């Protein structure tokens, strides 16, 4: 599997009515765990995909972020690194996703229907409990959309 | 439906 299959895999979420496929998210995530040396490229791709995908797909874009984000997060706690400043590191990738997560969340909650708006709330809970993103960022989101 | 497991 090479980066073109990551792009192709990610491009194929567009033919899925739901925008959700656990097998393919598991492919992306396994790939993300094998190619941290190019995490910056993986990250802006999954960041940009959430900005550009259709409206009913925005939850699955945030599922892909949750899947890669929480596996990278499980590495920094097994490896005790906070290289938030070093490219090619799991610490950097989460730092990158965090700087844009609010803009992604405001847009994803905005363009979802009530069903998907609910599942985004479930996502805010896990991230709040996992420590994936700064709690202050999620609170700004929860205080304006889920309350 | 191949869904995403929230875990
Ligand atoms: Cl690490």
């Amino acid at each position: 599997m090479d980066f073109q299959n990551f792009v192709a895999t990610l491009e194929s979420f567009k033919d899925l009515k739901s925008g959700i496929s656990g097998s393919r998210i598991k492919k992306l995530t396994t790939y993300a765990l094998d190619h941290i040396d190019i995490e910056s490229k993986i990250i802006s791709l999954i960041i940009d995909y959430s900005r550009l995908c259709p409206d009913s797909h925005k939850l699955g874009s945030l599922y892909i972020i949750d899947s890669i984000g929480r596996a990278y997060l499980d590495e920094t706690r097994s490896n005790s690194n906070s290289s938030s400043n070093k490219p090619g590191t799991c610490a950097h990738a989460i730092n990158t996703l965090g700087e844009v997560i609010q803009e992604l969340l405001s847009d994803a909650i905005a363009k979802s229907n009530q069903d998907h708006k609910e599942k985004i709330r479930m996502l805010l809970d896990i991230w709040d409990r996992s420590g994936l993103f700064q709690k202050s960022y999620l609170n700004a989101i929860r205080s304006k959309c889920f309350a | 439906e191949d869904p995403y497991d929230l875990n």
